[PDB]
RNA sequence: GCGAUGAUCACCCGGGUGGGUACAAAUGGCAGUCUGACAAGU
RNA sequence: GAGUCCCAUAACCUUUGUACCCCAGAGUGAGAAA
RNA sequence: UUGAGAGAUACAAUUUGGGAAGAAAUUCCCAGAGUGUGUUUCUUUUGCGUUUAACCUGAACAGUCUCAUCGUGGGCAUCUUGCGAUUC
């Protein structure tokens, strides 16, 4: 209904951070991506 | 699947396992696979089995 | 243990973990349409089998690694296949839909119809028609309306074969969904002009664009497009 | 920098080179050596080949101050007349010998006649290896005139291809002058290592004591391999001295 | 002949190992996703976090772009290094299979050598030598 | 109201992990289907 | 030109499913119960 | 040192949206654009000169006979030290 309160739109914006937070460690580091970046490059070509 | 097999394969269709050892170990291969018992082929004799 | 994890559209899912891959419920378990590797989860424990889309076989798997915003094609919903080679796209999209839903193959090449129409009897929710997408007049018996048309039709003149369709069995506000070969259409020219010039076509059938999506690496010189049918 | 900031440096330097005006066994001893007490072994076998330590500040040398002898591989007909000719290099050397030359005209006695005469011995590094049988052991022990590899020209070898043979003289300049002013030192598989820091009556004692904090950081500093970053766990003790004198400690850990 | 057989069937094995492992492996997309919108003004104020209605950090995974709403015990390292070794893994298949093809040529066409024919060597600036064979029909 | 016609003699938190025997299935793996223009007669 | 003749009509490994098993084995040999 | 257009990247000033944490200002994280400068890629306009250029093809290797392949002997370690490839 849109009623959402000032703590509403806070414990909701929380969970965000959580899940978000569960996603990034299987997102994997930017470091890796670059090295899986290149050699992707490598294969696909 | 047959149809689009080179005739090659269809010589030597069943005998894969004396085929792929000969293969890596460098030497001969066999020359009748699974067609050794067509008729014709009993008719033939000596190498001209293999032909 | 493989951790599959849920997705955006509904029907899909992600076998994440170490090796993560795109993958789908299977329908009909214990077996593979075209050998793909097959994982198996329990679930609270009841294993459920589960199948991989492989992006580099199904151009609608790769609207899905690049992140297509909508998809029509969801569970408990009818689709029209234009251009179902095979089970290859067509058995993912029939897991999608789930028992449900149902899911209109069409086909005219001979060959590649055979191999559909014995995927079709391991799947009850897909419906085989073996006729010519260009006048589906023929084949309206066996098709009820479709919340969604998807065409991987390689063509030239394929914007007529989707508007006929979509003029007949998709429903007000529906779903369409085109993957376009440019290089079928026009090959002097830069994928980027013929891709305008498809979606130019769609707009004159009374399909609105919403969203369009290059396939690399997938595939070289293709794109999604992803409309709605405004007929009003 | 902390050994130069410590008074301890300066004082054994002021003690060594006063004892070396008044003692007269140390008045034929002209250069100050540094002994350094690594807390471990170092692993390298001795391999008898100079390794290089840039001096940033000051310049211990420069090539027209030393008799300098090159060895060329034979023939020496391209190199001697390339570098003879060329104005950089044409008093660069005072003498130009290949190795069969110089395996037949010096033996025995001559060897001690060319030890003394040529203060920098530098060499082809293809012939380097040769050198040892051939200068004999008098060169080979004491590191005092060991030989310095150089190379003639900067073409590079190339596995089942043949390097083109030329002879650059201004890169064989610019190598001698690193070397000159440049220190050495030479790895060896014990915890002792000895390095010229300075030259007595040319250089002073603050000069010297930043020649010796100059040859500390490179031979610490794990960035400067294989060169440098040769001494791994610290230095336990530094010593100075001359050749002839004994170790004064500057340092101890 | 035997040493022909042999090359083919490593550069057979390394193909098929190439394939089955490239199936395993997911890449990531690289291609432009462009948004129709009828206004003018609706394009000026488009944003991707309101269109996807999603964090800005989570509009970035093509793969899976969850809205905020969906949204409402191994080491990962560990799990990081070894996904780098799969993908080196395929691409180790992929090397090992270019050099049993270069090899596999070079073998036949010493064998065309060997076969019956009048030939010429032809050797260009370069120093690759080749040989082109007289136009004359088999018998 | 006994007996030589036979007495006695893995792990973890009601629940989950570990090990063993037999059979069936797998479009799961090993695993990749030989060569390519001459031969025979007068 | 060339190993059918070491069952590729097969063996082995892995996954899943079904049904049973967690005492000794040339088993021991006078105790058990009070 | 012609004109215009598109893209990428580095830098400087500045700005859009989402999130947290703060009474607001404000603080942080994330995604992003346009402006000026510099570099770079491509597309084409104009001025001038110039009219052919490259490749293939006919009976186009071989008396100082040519080439292939398998062997033998020697040189190059002061280095072509030699890949189921062609070191002399």
């Amino acid at each position: 209904e849109g009623t959402l309160t000032d703590h509403e739109r806070k414990y909701l914006n929380k969970l965000i951070k959580r899940n978000s937070q569960n996603l990034r460690s299987w997102d994997l580091e930017e470091e890796v991506r670059d090295e899986l970046e290149d050699i992707q490059q490598s294969i696909l070509k | 699947s047959l149809a689009k097999s080179p005739a090659s394969t269809i010589q030597i269709l069943g005998a894969e396992k004396a085929l792929f050892r000969a293969l890596k170990t460098k030497h001969d291969t066999p020359k009748y696979g699974l067609l050794y018992h067509a008729s014709l082929v009993g008719q033939a004799t000596g190498k001209n089995k293999g032909k | 243990k493989v951790v599959i994890e849920p997705h955006r559209h509904a029907g899909v899912y992600i076998a994440r973990g170490k090796e993560d891959l795109l993958v789908t419920k299977n329908m009909a378990p214990g077996e593979s349409v075209y050998g793909e590797k097959r994982i198996s989860v329990e679930e609270p424990p009841t294993k459920v089998e589960y199948r991989v889309w492989n992006p580099f076989r199904s151009k609608l798997a790769a609207g899905i690694m690049g992140g297509l915003d909508e998809l029509f094609i969801a569970p408990g919903k009818k689709v029209l296949y234009l251009g179902a080679a095979s089970g290859t796209s067509v058995s993912h999209v029939s897991d999608v839909v789930g028992p449900e839903g149902v899911v209109y193959a069409v086909e005219f090449s001979h060959r590649p119809g055979r191999e559909l129409i014995s995927m079709a009897k391991k799947r009850p929710n897909i419906i085989p028609i073996i006729e010519d997408a260009r006048h589906p007049q023929k084949y309206r018996m066996l098709i009820g309306m479709v919340d969604c048309v998807f065409a991987d039709v390689a063509q030239p003149d394929q914007a007529r074969i989707i508007a006929l369709n979509s003029h007949m069995f998709l429903k007000d506000q529906g779903g369409v969904v085109i993957s376009i070969k440019a290089n079928c259409i026009d090959s002097t020219v830069d994928a980027e002009t013929v891709f305008a010039r498809e979606v130019q076509k769609l707009r004159e059938e009374r399909i609105k664009p919403l969203e369009q999506l290059t396939l690399e690496p997938y595939e070289r010189d293709h794109c999604i497009v992803v409309g709605r049918y405004m007929r009003s | 920098n902390d050994i130069i900031k410590s008074g301890l440096a300066e004082k054994a330097l002021k003690a060594l080179i006063l004892q070396c005006e008044e003692n007269p066994s140390l008045k034929n001893d002209k250069d100050i050596h540094i002994i350094i007490n690594t807390g471990k072994k170092m692993g390298i076998n001795r391999d008898n080949i100079p390794r290089i330590i840039p001096l940033t500040k000051y310049k211990l040398f420069k090539p027209r101050d030393l008799n300098i002898l090159l060895i060329t591989k034979d023939p020496s007909a391209l190199y001697r007349e390339t570098l003879t000719k060329d104005e950089h290099t044409s008093e660069l050397f005072k003498e130009i010998i290949s190795v069969k030359n110089l395996r037949r005209r010096f033996k025995g006695s001559k060897l001690t006649q060319l030890y003394k005469d040529f203060d920098l011995v530098v060499a082809d590094y293809r012939v380097h290896h040769l050198l040892p049988e051939v200068l004999g052991s008098r060169f080979y022990h004491g590191s005092k005139k060991l030989p310095y590899m150089i190379r003639m020209s900067k073409e590079v070898k190339l596995k089942r291809q043949q390097m083109v043979e030329k002879c650059d003289p201004i890169y064989v300049r610019a190598q001698l002058r690193s070397i000159c002013k440049n220190t050495s030192y030479i790895p060896n598989n014990d915890n002792c290592l000895s390095v010229r820091v300075g030259y007595i009556q040319k250089h002073s004692i603050p000069e010297i004591l930043q020649n010796i904090q100059d040859t500390i950081n490179f031979l610490t500093d794990k960035s400067k391999r294989p060169q440098g970053g040769v001494i791994k766990g610290g230095i336990i003790s530094i010593f100075v001295k001359t050749s002839n004198s004994t170790s004064l400690p500057i340092y101890q850990f | 002949t035997q040493d022909s057989n042999y090359v083919r069937t490593l550069r057979q094995i390394e193909l098929k190992k190439l394939e089955k492992g490239a199936k395993q492996l997911m890449f990531k997309s690289s291609g432009n996703h462009t948004i129709f919108v009828d206004s003018r003004e609706k394009m000026n104020e488009f944003t991707p976090e309101k269109f996807f209605n999603t964090t800005s950090e989570m509009v970035n995974r093509s793969e899976n772009r969850l809205t905020k709403d969906q949204l409402a015990i191994m080491p990962k390292e560990s799990l990081d290094k070894k996904k780098l070794k799969k993908f080196k893994q395929v691409k180790q298949h992929l090397q090992r299979e270019t050099q049993l093809k270069q090899v596999q040529q070079r073998m036949d066409a010493q064998r065309e050598l060997l076969k019956k024919g009048s030939k010429k060597k032809i050797v260009d600036s370069s120093g690759k030598i080749s040989f082109k064979w007289k136009k004359q029909r088999k018998r």
